[PDB]
């Protein structure tokens, strides 16, 4: 399902999905990889 | 890149003492951080892995701790099997960086060597060369002074030192020193010995052999 | 039950590609981080590089300069290293390691043996091995004239552990490496009980017993 690629929005993360960016809550995220605090991480909706 | 600083470089504490091990790092990393431990000749193996966590079947006796850019692992209570050099590491922004280590080893009571001598092989004179090892066995501590007189004459700049690690038990070291001569020099002399001085020792004990003496 | 296994030549001539493999078992390669970590002698840890498939990414130290490679093969559950136009400063103990994570935390919870890799010119040379013959008694086995690094010696093939000091090598004016391996005995056992060393030098392809008799 849809794959996201969040970062710290300077409990919510900015997102993208696959060339537009939609901002997100760190609740119905789930990380695929290992979270980076200062660039971007790739998560997964926890609809899947 | 974050540095990584551990201190002390080095540290000796007694069975039963408390010892923390210190990481400090150059930007705070949010307890990003995990701790190792490797015994010499092994790999390393995870100990602590977000700061506080400890990893099943490690000992309760290892502690992790800190906030920011500082962070500490402590062992409660020093057993002789923690002789290793212990490493921190951050997992808070590649390149994950690694602590320069903290070797740990036990103060322990003096113990006096058993020395050795052994005469170069028969099988090893037909190569043209003759090596002759003296050993001090399982002494501490670490310093010893092993000189090589042959015919009672002092040589140096002949001669080569190995030491073993801390030893796991018995918080002993051993030493060995390899005198290595031609086959023409070693046979136009006559008696080899060679004298150790250590703490553990009233006075210098020597161990010789005199060719073909059996 | 999980563990790694690290394979590859121990000699690469400078200016050339270092091979590295590391076979994994007890678990799934598809899952979790796998990376490599690297340790010149007596020097701390330096991370290469890690791999991982959920995300179909790698990332690399820029310490190695875009010149390691790491390669992930399902099909036989073994990851693989390269390390290009390598030099001296790349002679160190490779060890591959599995990381776990969980949020924003990771660790190397396993890690493999390791395996030295030499960067020289030299070619290889298989060692000697001359024993050392003799209450308490030692005997042992001298190991001179091979390169390179490493050694490995063990006495009556694993049966004999308790008690046996295998020396860290010296290096010789010659360049060629050498050491001892010694165990103290009970002198009872010196009539009964035959005394074999088991010497591996496999950068040479050298396997010696010898036996340690008076
Ligand atoms: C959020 O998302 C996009 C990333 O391209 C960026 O343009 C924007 O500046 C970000 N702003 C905030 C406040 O998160
Ligand atoms: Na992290």
């Amino acid at each position: 399902c849809v794959t996201l690629e969040c970062r710290q929005v300077n409990e919510i993360k900015n997102c993208s999905f696959n060339k537009v960016y939609a901002l997100f809550y760190r609740l119905d995220i789930v990380p695929l990889e290992e979270e980076r605090k200062g660039n971007s991480s790739k998560y997964r909706l926890i609809n899947c | 890149d974050i540095q990584m600083t551990q201190s002390p470089s080095s540290l000796s504490a007694s069975v039963g003492d408390s010892v923390t091990v210190t990481c400090r790092a150059s930007q705070g990393i949010d307890k990003e951080l995990s701790w190792y431990q490797q015994k010499p000749g092994k790999a390393p193996t995870l100990l602590i892995y977000a700061a506080s966590s400890l990893q099943t079947g490690v000992s309760s006796r290892f502690s992790g701790s800190g906030s920011g850019t500082d962070y500490t692992l402590t062992i409660s209570s020093l057993q002789p099997e923690d002789v290793a050099t212990y490493y921190c590491l951050q997992d808070y922004a590649t390149p994950y960086s690694f602590g320069q280590g903290t070797k740990v080893e036990i103060k322990r009571t003096v113990a006096a060597p058993s020395v050795f001598i052994f005469p170069p092989s028969d099988e090893q004179l037909k190569s043209g060369t003759a090596s002759v090892v003296c050993l001090l066995n399982n002494f501490y501590p670490r310093e010893a002074k092993v000189q090589w007189k042959v015919d009672n004459a002092l040589q140096s700049g002949n001669s080569q030192e190995s030491v073993t690690e801390q030893d796991s038990k018995d918080s002993t070291y051993s030493l060995s020193s390899t005198l290595t001569l031609s086959k023409a020099d070693y046979e136009k002399h006559k008696v080899y010995a060679c004298e150790v001085t250590h703490q553990g020792l009233s006075s210098p004990v020597t161990k010789s052999f005199n060719r073909g003496e059996c | 039950q999980v563990q790694l296994q690290e394979s590859g030549p121990g000699l690469v001539k400078p200016s050339e590609t270092l091979s590295l493999t590391c076979a994994v078992s007890g678990a799934s390669i598809s899952s979790n981080y796998w990376s490599w970590i690297r340790q010149p002698p007596g020097k701390g840890l330096e991370w290469i590089g890690r791999i991982y498939d959920p995300t179909d990414s790698t990332d690399y130290n820029p310490s190695l300069e875009s010149r390691a490679t790491i390669s992930k093969d399902t099909s036989k559950n073994h990851f693989s290293l390269t390390l290009s136009s390598v030099t001296a400063a790349d002679t160190a103990v490779y060890f591959c390691a599995r990381g776990l994570w969980s949020g924003y935390f990771f660790w190397f919870d396993v890690w493999g043996p390791g395996v030295l890799v030499t960067v020289s010119s030299a070619s290889t040379k298989g060692p000697s091995v001359f024993p050392l013959a003799p209450g308490t008694a030692a005997l042992g086995c001298l190991v001179k004239d091979y390169f390179p690094e490493p050694v490995t010696v063990s006495w009556n093939s694993g049966a004999l552990t308790s008690g046996v000091h295998t020396f860290p090598a010296v290096l010789q004016s010659s360049g060629l490496y050498s050491l001892s391996s010694v165990v103290t005995v009970p002198s009872s056992s010196l009539g009964t009980q035959t005394y074999i060393c088991n010497v591996n030098h496999k950068p040479s392809n050298t396997k010696v017993d010898k036996r340690v008799e008076p």
